[PDB]
RNA sequence: GUGGCCUAUCGAUCCUUUAGUCCCUCGGAAUUUGAGGCUAGAGGUGCCAGAAAAGUUACCACAGGGAUAACUGGCUUGUGG
RNA sequence: UUUACUUAUUCAAUGAAGCGGAGCUGGAAUUCAUUUUCCACGUUCUAGCAUUCAAGGUCCCAUUCGGGGCUGAUCCGGGUU
RNA sequence: GUGAUUUCUGCCCAGUGCUCUGAAUGUCAAAGUGAAGAAAUUCAACCAAGCGCGGGUAAACGGCGGGAGUACUCUCUUAAGGUAGCCAAAUGCCUCGUCAUCUAAUUAGUGACGCGCAUGAAUGGAUUAACGAGAUUCCCACUGUCCCUAUCUAC
RNA sequence: CUUGUGACGGCCCGUGAAAAUCCACAGGAAGGAAUAGUUUUCAUGCCAGGUCGUACUGAUAACCGCAGCAGGUCUCCAAGG
RNA sequence: GAUGGGGAAGCUCCGUUUCAAAGGCCUGAUUUUAUGCAGGCCACCAUCGAAAGGGAAUCCGGUUAAGAUUCCGGAACCUGG
RNA sequence: UGGUGAACUAUGCCUGAAUAGGGUGAAGCCAGAGGAAACUCUGGUGGAGGCUCGUAGCGGUUCUGACGUGCAAAUCGAUCGUCGAAUUUGGGUAUAGGGGCGAAAGACUAAUCGAACCAUCUAGUAGCUGGUUCCUGCCGAAGUUUCCCUCAGGAUAGCAG
RNA sequence: UUGACCUCAAAUCAGGUAGGAGUACCCGCUGAACUUAAGCAUAUCAAUAAGCGGAGGAAAAGAAACCAACCGGGAUUGC
């Protein structure tokens, strides 16, 4: 369902515009915080040990 | 001044005489008669307007051909002399 | 509730565009045979003012190749075109301002205007005054060109689409303040009936979603869903963000 | 001894469901599922003899009411003087 | 899920005029035997002009007043693009 | 949406909306698939969008608190604690607020003050020349508005 | 003074109708003279011009306001101090 | 606002040049002759919509109880043939 | 439910028409002066502006004047706002009722608007108000019980014939 | 070249036919609400009123893909 929309409206696009639009829409911060949450998931186990 | 001074501005007819009924009900801009419906092929009549149907029905005029049909039927549509 | 003003605009009773003093649709010359196998030369007879349009128009005269007569096309005038200039339209036309080359035959960095979307609709893109399209790249296999639009978007259109080389004349218009409700009146008087604009928050609740209240305020949020229906879409439709960014 | 020492401690129709009879019916004739009946309970209406239910109107409307408020008057005089 | 195909369906233009394939004629081209290909394939100092089934060439007619065919203007498929 | 110019537009995305090209079994229709049954049928798996999870957004709707120490600091609470400005203002209940001025005398006016019931920044804040059949106060001129009434003309 | 017009100038993010109709130019189809023509965009001469409206008021009495209503209702001309 | 078309159970709706085989124009040729056959030209594409827009052409004098740029006398002009 | 209205008025379009006399004095330009130059000053010219005083015109602030069974179902008088444009207006034309149009008052849409008018459904319903037509004779009450979205009403018992 | 066939046209071609009216009754489509439920939404009003199409002296239906379960009846319509 997501892959249909990218073919519909984001077929003709380049990576500079892609990075600009996701930075302007704020999803990149969400991806960063998800990977960060994985980092403290590992880190808390390390501090326990 | 929506009353008496506004009634002085009224000098442009919305309706004029109609060709089928002679009623002064023919709208000038709509090009349609509001009583008989000219120039539509059917004549305007409504079952809620039963008194208007009584006003414009058959028998309220001359019946220039239909007066004699019963008499010709009674004689059997004979020909000759 | 009543039917609101933007809901009423689509019937086109009093909201049609005032087109009495307009000189014709400003389209490109049709892509017959000469324009796709060679070129053709026409003449600029006069540059004229179009009612309700910020840009001037150019009346270009060509010869009909199949019949002894003259054809008169209405182009949107590019900045620098003069009367008596020869205009060259075609595949083999030289790269000068005013010429009507197809987009496959112009190099990188070319600035064009009155660009066709698909080959043959006779001008769709960059037609308002001061606007232009930049060619960003070519793609010969699967023959397309990337273009930068006046909105900043990047489109990928066919390389057989045509465009007039240069920028649309009459640029810099909106930099002058109107200063007067009379000037705005005379501006929209030849476009359409969309002026003056009453705020919906100053209405009664029968007339607008924003109307009503003992103080002039909106009530709910003014950002409206894209899935909203007619009569609800009054405000900022499908806004990704709001506010003044710094 | 047919619940709580006595005086309070609780619930119709329709629908669903359970127990009993394993009985009656499915109407051209049978068998088996399914369904419908009979007798006795349960699921609940606290507005508790038991409608399924948010506001606003200073833009307002109708039928009425002195059975009913906002004046005066009348009885009373706490309070006031 | 990706990806062909076109005739259904859909969009657009034109007074449905130059579509596709092949061939000439030039240029590049390296040919490893003879041509593999690829580009072209009448117009750019100038606010003139461009029309009479087209002049010329050629073959007929029955010469005369002219008339017709081919070429000029390459073939093939009738898919308007 | 706000409403010329000038000068600025502080903090908050927790809520309600709006918006993502994120991540993907939690919710999860019809059709389709599988099992049981003699079949009606029952039960499961799978399961689109949207919800749910994760971000953004206040010139979107809106919001801008308490307890101690000595304006400042610490602590609790919260999404953040009213910033710049302004004020008994058309917004202040108490209130005829307090001080000054204006007058013989002022619940009026103006200038200040501010723990402001309940001021405040495009819900726009502050300022502002010119303009106003807008609202309010004072002064000069002027007068039957008044002391206090009288007289004349036409109808 | 009223009015017509000419040449100008200012203004615009406003640059301020369309068609019937008439004329000219380019072009050279065709027709053409010598005992004769060719021309009726030169002059004169001949015939016909159908249909419907046509009076009057246009307002403190002819229109609209229940009316002979101090109301309303478009426009042209405009003497002397 | 018809037609070609396309919707609508339908009264009817859309659309006005649209996915239409959409017509008439002059020269003449023939002088059984009527107007076909010799030809050649052209593709708008119904129609309605202004007594203030556009637009062929008339003035003076006289005349009635009541009409006049309309009648009478004189003097012009335009269109069609 | 089905029809009729933009002759008033709201708005857009098309085509026409109308608007004394003054005041202020914008760009552009000319002459003189000064300056070393940038440029400044003085005197003219010119005639700009959704400028201003003020007629016709358009409107309607106050007297809370007149009138208020009127001249008038909105008028009259004085005082006023505005008066070259976002001006005023004729005719043609477009938009029709949960619809139009609105510089926004729920305003206007034929003296009708917080949903026009006409006819029909329709003799709509009303626990609510009003009325209900001759005489005499005999008998003769109740405002209490129980239940009801019951409290201005019913059912039921009682009282009465 | 000529003659067929198929399909599609044009004629002020030869001859015809349809429209509109009426509409009490008839055959269909479409389709409410007032009202009742002592409120009201399913229901009711009502497969009605209004609207639209189409006939006749009647129309429609009609000679069983019927009713039955009996010792079986026998097109339709109406009481
Ligand atoms: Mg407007
Ligand atoms: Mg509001
Ligand atoms: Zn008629």
């Amino acid at each position: 369902g997501k892959l249909k929309k990218i073919q519909k409206k984001y077929a003709d696009q380049d990576e500079t515009e892609r990075l600009l639009r996701l930075e302007a829409l704020g999803t990149l911060k969400g991806i960063e915080k998800q990977q960060q949450r994985k980092k403290e998931e590992i880190m808390k186990r390390e501090v326990r040990e | 001044g929506k009353g008496t001074p506004s009634f002085g501005k009224r000098h442009n007819k919305s309706h004029t005489l109609c060709n089928r009924c002679g009623r002064r009900s023919f709208h000038v801009q709509k090009k349609t008669c509001s009583s008989c419906g000219y120039p539509a092929a059917k004549t305007r009549s409504y079952n809620w307007g039963a008194k208007a149907k009584r006003r414009h029905t058959t028998g309220t005029g001359r019946m220039r051909y239909l007066k004699h049909v019963s008499r010709r039927f009674k004689n059997g549509f004979q020909t000759g002399s | 509730g009543r039917v609101i003003r933007n809901q009423r605009k689509g019937a086109g009773s009093i909201f049609t565009s005032h087109t009495r003093l307009r000189q014709g649709a400003a389209k490109l010359r049709t892509l017959d045979y000469a324009e796709r196998h060679g070129y053709i030369r026409g003449i600029v007879k006069q540059i004229v003012h179009d009612s309700g349009r910020g840009a001037p128009l150019a009346k270009v005269v060509f010869r009909d190749p199949y019949k002894y007569r003259l054809r008169e096309e209405i182009f949107i005038a590019n900045e620098g075109v003069h009367t008596g200039q020869f205009i060259y339209a075609g595949k083999k036309a030289s790269l000068n301002v005013g010429n009507v080359l197809p987009l496959g035959s112009v190099p990188e960095g070319t600035i064009v205007s009155n660009v066709e979307e698909k080959p043959g609709d006779r001008g769709a893109l960059a037609r308002a005054s001061g606007n232009y399209v930049i060619i960003i790249g070519h793609n010969p296999d699967e023959n397309k060109t990337r273009v930068r639009l006046p909105s900043g978007a990047k489109k990928v259109i066919s390389s057989d689409a045509r465009g007039v080389i240069g920028v649309i004349a009459g640029g810099g218009r909106v930099d002058k303040p109107l200063l007067k409700a009379g000037r705005a009146f005379h501006k929209y008087r030849l476009k359409r009936n969309s002026w003056p604009k009453t705020r919906g928050v100053a209405m009664n609740p029968v007339d607008h979603p924003h109307g009503g209240g003992n103080h002039q305020h909106i009530g709910k949020a003014s950002t409206i869903s894209r899935g909203a229906v007619s009569g609800q879409k009054a405000g900022l439709i499908a806004a990704r963000r709001t506010g003044l960014l710094r």
